[PDB]
RNA sequence: ACUGAACUCCUCACACCCAAUUGGACCAAUCUAUCACCCUAUAGAAGAACUAAUGUUAGUAUAAGUAACAUGAAAACAUUCU
């Protein structure tokens, strides 16, 4: 029984582990992990937080990148929120349209 | 607590302690070597060195006839104990008594003794003996000594 | 080279114990019998040149092997390890007897031979070292003595306190190692052979061939070191227990070189002796 | 009272097998110089005491034999003499007891 | 019952090639239905295991409990028939490898208590065990130095692994 | 249970993939009888498919012994040493068809659990972490608070 | 491997000759140090308030009485130095402690049955191994060269003193005579219960609080009377007349220090400071010094005028 | 803003989480009829399945090597003594 229930809870804990991770690098970087997860999906780059972690982990360089990126786009979101208005979008800050 | 008490207790109660310790004293009386419980040896050794003392007193003593009574169950030893042992040690003042350990009882593995009075007709006892003096150690030691006297 | 030296004599040595060995072939059987108080009548059917008396020992228990010292064959003292030769009496002798005399002065030479090794081996490379003899000083004297005769850049150097605690452990660790004291009876001239480049050794082998009927001479290894020995010796260094490097004394007779005699004293296990008397033996010692 | 749950076998393991339970070695035994039989430092050889207490007992059995009867112990000294041996200046005047066997090496 | 420990001593090996180590002796010997309990058995056993055969004797012949007896009878024949049959060269040249008590075939009996009640008594019985092995007893196993410590301690620290990751 | 069975690391017999495809199936005998209801699957399949199975994977060697059995058996061998055994008794062809399919799909390596659905042995190609990454260096090299 | 004593391969003849040279050389170290002043002695500071000097360990020989001059009885305890030297000094830093630390030893024992590593600390000392080693707290004022000698002349009558010593070991004793509780009655009906403690605990915490007194062994712990009067000092067999009992039995090793009752904090002026030096010989103390209001032996019947 | 279920989506697969009660599909072993012939198949039967009834019998544990029990002393083991 403790066995089967434990799929949830690995799941979970590996989630929980990711996002601690994730935490880690982001600090080492400056950065929170809120704001890295919110700007990376805004700059609609769909890394998990599984991929996140490796990269973290395995990718240093690719991880600041990363995390540049994340606050580039943080940095466009404050300037849009304080010049709110019709100014011109940020460059990070403009969405690929599928259709 | 127990401080300062220097008598075991055994058998009975007093009285009966104080019998048993007559009963191995005049057995140890009787054949000069007596293998009995460690403890029960120890406590009569005293008893049978008393009663060496009081026949170094003399026959004539009433006091010391008394005790001889009193402590010696078979009246046929108290003309030995005044005329056999106290003689034998009339030049010695103590150590009448050699107490030595023994196996212990092959029945209930009881810590035994021999108490034999000295100079006995019986077998010598397998007594400890010191290293020689000529072992390595007692060489050296004296070698020591002559050093010092010479010394000196 | 002091390596080269002590390997060529370590190579002379065991191909001396090879065809010793090989002088007699096969299994002869000599029966010994134990003359001694205990264990009376007992007879020990031995394989010739091949058993020793310590394996008479073991055959008769354990006790026997940690205690007996020294093996009296047909009335003369014998190494626990050396092999017996003939049908004889045997008898063991341990330090608790009650004349060890023997055992005494069998531990006293071995003692005197692991101070030689010591000495020998404590020195650095560019001082020469030579073992001219181990006097057969009685135990009364209260220190077994080597004499040596160091290189002659150190004919004014004399050992500190701290060069003699590096002494004691050597020695000491000598005794850890706890090596067997192999012996042999071997011709003067292989013995000759083996010490050709020590005067010393060289003159004392004479003497003892002079000594003894045919040119025969006792010949013992520790470990790695050949020796000339004045008589039998214990089973193994473990035998010691305390060990002391107590001092050296330059001798008077100083114009032809420097014999430098190094005294120390020595206890066994079964002999052990509390710290204090042990102090005042070092004291006495290194007079 | 009565125990609530039964103890289990690692528990009475560890109990039973504690060092406080187990046998202690004992350094103190040697070996008789006498007759070599193992004997503790303290403690009198067996071997060597069974020897003593039997010719004791050969003894005192001829102490009885001579006596013949109970309360007739001697007022005078005792020597055991052993075939081919005849009392000595010391020895008259005491009660000789005789022995049919050669003097025991150990006994003097 | 099972007497597997008698077949033991009947195991016959092939001849050893000249350029072998020499196998060491080995004697199994048992004494069967002794009137002592196992569990008091057991602390000789353990007393004399990994000892040399004349440790184990001496020890033995002066330890008091009843079953000291019995067991040094068992160690005296396994000696004897290591000498004349399994061609042990020396009797000291033996120690005690394996020595264990088995529960015997016990017999019930009845206590009576106070009130017409009752209790189920065991006589019991043991069985005793020894392997006897040729050669100096094993050393004991000395105790892991600091040293030794400290390196296992910097090896399970170095066999640390990046766990659930890549 | 993961903790009451033996798990092992994904990998493969020797870098399958890298410079060709082995097929780590090399033997399959089939136990099967010519009496016996057990082994009526395995009779057509023989009969049927086993022929096709064969020259669709030449690198196998497959042995059919018909002898009394009351439970025909498959034994797969592959390359790596393992040996599986599985039973047929009582099997319809088609199931007897995906069991020898999965068979030879299948590698040697132990059915048990595997620890990660991954395995690289190039983990970083960047480096991998390490605590002075991302930590800026010094002038000098001077720790905190050193004086000089 | 088999433990050793040091008679065990000694000799008869030997035997002796080690006792005698080993009793001898015993006591030419304890004369070696009768003269602490001429041995390149520590440095001598004067008193000052807030210091604290070394004390002793005496042995508790028995129990007298003393009468004062107010025609009134007090016992007094006997407490014999008996080979009392200074052996370790450790400073301030090296200690860590807020004073420094001063090793006094007591009633030298055989150096047969003490640790190796105890004999050569002492044989390095120069002095016979003592049976008690106390440590005392000191200033640095006080600190005095180890080896040195310490006289029951260190204290002096009049002064107050504070004894520390194992009480008498009572064994496992039960409640009623460790911790003085009532018991029960001895009759109405009481079954088996006559001295067992009673309730041990209450009933909600279910469990018995830490601390409870319950029977134990009692006794042989270490325990301090505090503020004994020094009535007298034998400076002829070093011995301290002390006020009232101390604990230990007869024959123990008691360690004493000036009080630290606060009423006694600053009576140190007059007492000798770093210890007594009898090598100083500025005046040869009587064999019996005397507090004022004792009735000294000799003294005319005390009248009440 | 983020975290957060077995909710939902995602890749693949799906009969596979309610007590009493009810419907259904399979089925271990045994015997019988035919098979089979290193363990079986199709059927017919039935003393047809036990982590539990202060269940019954037997074995062995726990309590526990615990509670309890026993032999007056010496000796020549004649005998004497308490
Ligand atoms: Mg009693
Ligand atoms: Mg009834
Ligand atoms: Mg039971
Ligand atoms: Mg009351
Ligand atoms: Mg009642
Ligand atoms: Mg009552
Ligand atoms: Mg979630
Ligand atoms: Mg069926
Ligand atoms: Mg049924
Ligand atoms: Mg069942
Ligand atoms: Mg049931
Ligand atoms: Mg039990
Ligand atoms: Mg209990
Ligand atoms: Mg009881
Ligand atoms: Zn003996």
């Amino acid at each position: 029984v403790k066995c089967t229930k434990a799929r949830y809870l690995k799941k979970k804990n590996m989630r929980t582990l990711w996002i601690n991770r994730i935490t880690a690098a982001s600090q080492e970087h400056g950065l929170k992990y809120p704001a890295l997860i919110g700007n990376l999906v805004k700059c609609q780059v769909e890394l998990n937080r599984k991929v996140l972690a490796d990269l973290a982990i395995y990718e240093p360089k690719t991880f600041k990148s990363l995390a540049a990126l994340a606050s580039r786009r943080r940095h466009e979101g404050f300037a849009a929120a304080l010049g709110d208005g019709k100014e011109p979008e940020g460059i990070f800050s403009r969405v690929v349209q599928y259709h | 607590i127990s401080h300062g008490r220097v008598f075991r207790r055994m058998g009975l109660g007093p009285e009966s302690r104080i019998h048993l310790l007559r009963n191995l004293l005049t057995g140890l009386v009787r054949h000069e070597r007596i293998e009995a419980p460690w403890a029960r040896v120890d406590e009569m050794r005293g008893y049978a060195e008393k009663l060496i003392d009081y026949g170094k007193l003399g026959d004539t003593n009433e006091r010391a006839m008394r005790m001889a009574d009193f402590w010696l169950t078979e009246k046929d030893l108290i003309p030995k104990l005044f005329q056999v042992l106290a003689p034998r040690y009339k030049d010695q003042t103590g150590g009448y008594t050699r107490m030595l350990q023994i196996p212990n009882r092959s029945l209930d593995r009881a810590k035994m003794a021999v108490i034999e009075y000295k100079g006995n007709c019986l077998p010598p006892l397998p007594l400890p003996r010191r290293d020689s003096h000529l072992t390595l150690l007692n060489q050296l030691l004296q070698g020591l000594r002559q050093d010092l006297r010479q010394s000196q | 080279s002091p390596t080269e030296l002590t390997e060529m004599r370590n190579d002379l040595f065991n191909k001396e114990k090879a065809r010793q060995l090989s002088l007699t072939p096969r299994t002869e059987k000599i029966e010994v019998k134990h003359v001694g108080k205990t264990d009376p009548g007992t007879v020990f059917v031995m394989n010739k040149n091949i058993s020793t008396p310590y394996s008479c020992a073991m055959h008769l228990s354990e006790w026997y092997c940690r205690k007996s010292i020294l093996a009296l064959v047909d009335g003369q003292p014998w190494d626990m390890y050396k092999p017996l030769t003939k049908s004889c009496e045997i008898k063991f002798l341990t330090f608790k007897d009650c004349d060890p005399g023997e055992v005494n002065k069998a531990y006293w030479r071995s003692c005197a031979m692991m101070m030689g090794c010591v000495i020998e081996r404590a020195f650095k490379d560019e001082y020469m070292v030579n073992l001219v003899r181990a006097p057969e000083v009685p135990v009364i004297s209260g220190a077994f003595c080597y004499d040596v005769v160091l290189d002659s850049k150190l004919d004014e150097w004399m050992p500190t306190k701290e060069n003699l605690r590096s002494f004691t452990k050597d020695a000491h660790a000598l005794i850890y190692k706890d090596l067997p004291f192999e012996t042999l009876e071997v011709e003067a001239k292989v013995a000759l052979e083996i010490f050709q480049h020590s005067k010393y050794k060289v003159d004392f082998i004479e003497e003892k061939a002079s000594q003894n009927p045919e040119r025969i001479v006792k010949l013992h290894r520790i470990g790695d070191f050949i020796d000339v020995s004045e008589g039998p010796l214990i089973p193994r260094t473990s035998i010691c227990f305390q060990y002391e490097v107590s001092a050296v004394h330059n001798l008077q007779p100083t114009q032809p070189s420097l014999i430098r005699r190094f005294q120390g004293v020595s206890l066994p296990v079964h002999l052990r002796a509390h710290f204090t008397i042990w102090d005042k033996l070092l004291e006495r010692s290194r007079k | 009272a009565a125990p609530k749950n039964r103890r289990t076998i690692e528990v009475n393991r560890c109990r039973r097998r504690n060092p406080q339970k187990l046998i202690k070695v004992k350094n103190n035994i040697d070996v008789c110089p006498e007759c070599g039989h193992l004997k503790q430092k303290h403690v009198l050889c067996a071997y060597c005491y069974e020897k003593v207490c039997k010719e004791t007992a050969e003894i005192r059995r001829q102490i009885g034999k001579q006596e013949g009867g109970p309360f007739k112990a001697p007022t005078i000294e005792t020597v055991v003499l052993y075939t081919g041996e005849t009392p000595s200046e010391q020895d008259q005047g005491k009660r000789i007891i005789e022995r049919d066997r050669k003097r025991p090496s150990w006994f003097t | 019952i099972s007497r597997k420990w008698e077949k033991k001593n009947k195991i016959v090996y092939p001849p050893q090639l000249p350029g072998e180590p020499r196998r060491p002796a080995e004697i199994y010997h048992c004494r069967r239905q002794i009137k002592y309990s196992k569990d008091k058995m057991w602390y000789l056993a353990k007393l004399i295991r990994g000892m040399s055969i004349d440790q184990a004797l001496a020890q033995l012949e002066f330890n008091d409990k009843k079953g000291a007896k019995i067991i040094k009878e068992v160690l005296l024949e396994a000696q004897d028939m290591a000498v004349r049959d399994h061609n042990v060269e020396f009797r000291s040249n033996l120690y005690i490898a394996e020595s264990t008590s088995g529960r015997g075939q016990c017999l019930k009996r009845i206590r009576y208590h106070g009130r017409g009640r009752f209790g189920i008594m065991e006589k019991v019985y043991c069985h005793y065990f020894v392997k006897l092995v040729e050669g100096p007893p094993p050393p004991p196993e000395p105790p892991k130095t600091a040293v030794a410590h400290a390196k296992e301690y910097i090896q399970q620290l170095r066999s640390r692994t990046i766990v659930h990751t890549l | 249970t993961a903790r009451g069975t033996p798990s092992r690391f994904l990998a493969s017999v020797l870098h399958n993939g890298l410079g060709r495809y082995v097929q780590q199936l090399q033997r399959l005998s089939f136990s099967v009888s010519r009496d016996g209801a057990s082994s009526r699957g395995a009779r057509e399949f023989v009969e049927r498919e086993v022929i096709d199975f064969a020259r669709r994977n030449p690198g196998v060697v497959i042995y059919v012994n018909s002898r009394p059995c009351c439970v025909p058996r498959v034994v797969a061998e592959y390359l790596n040493g393992a040996v599986r055994e599985e039973s047929i008794h009582c099997k319809s062809v088609e199931e007897i068809s995906t069991l020898v399919q999965k068979l030879a799909d299948q590698s040697g390596l132990d059915v048990i659990r595997i620890r990660k659905p991954f395995h690289t042995d190039n983990p970083s190609i960047q480096g991998q972490w390490h605590p002075f990454t991302n930590k800026p260096t010094t002038f000098r090299g001077l720790r905190p608070r050193e004086v000089q | 491997k088999s433990g050793t004593w040091w008679d065990e391969h000694l000799s008869e003849e030997n035997v002796p000759f080690i006792k005698q040279l080993v009793s001898d050389e015993d006591k030419a170290q304890l004369a070696s140090k009768l003269c602490p002043l001429k041995d390149e002695p520590w440095p001598i500071h004067p008193w000052e308030p807030g210091s604290f000097r070394v004390g002793l360990i005496a042995l508790k020989l028995g129990m007298m009485p003393l009468w004062t001059k107010d025609g009134q009885k007090h016992v007094v305890t006997l407490l014999q130095v008996q080979d009392c030297h200074v052996l370790k000094y450790t400073s301030k830093e090296n200690c860590n402690g807020k004073m420094a630390t001063l090793s006094v030893g007591g009633k030298t024992v055989s150096r047969f049955r003490k640790a190796t590593s105890i004999l050569e600390f002492y044989r390095e000392l120069g002095l016979p191994p003592k049976q008690t080693v106390k440590i005392f707290n000191i200033t640095d004022n006080a600190a005095i060269k180890p080896g040195t000698p310490l006289y029951a002349a260190h204290f002096r009558p009049g002064q107050y003193v504070d004894v520390t010593a194992k009480t008498i070991g009572k064994g496992f004793q039960g409640v009623m005579k460790r911790w003085g509780f009532k018991g029960q009655p001895a009759t109405h009906g009481q079954t088996k219960t006559h001295r067992r403690p009673g309730a041990v605990a209450t009933g909600d915490i279910g469990r018995v609080w830490p601390g409870t007194k319950m029977p134990g062994k009692m006794g042989n712990i270490y325990r301090t009377e505090y503020g004994l009067k020094v009535w007298r000092i034998n400076t002829k067999h070093n011995i301290i007349y002390v006020n009232g009992s101390v604990p230990g039995h007869k024959n123990c090793l008691v360690k004493v220090k000036d009080s630290k009752l606060p009423a006694y904090k600053d009576l140190g002026k007059n007492l000798p400071f770093p210890t007594y030096f009898p090598d100083g010989d500025e005046e040869e103390l009587p064999e019996d010094l005397y507090d004022e209001n004792v009735c000294q032996p000799g003294a005319p019947s005390i009248t009440f005028a």
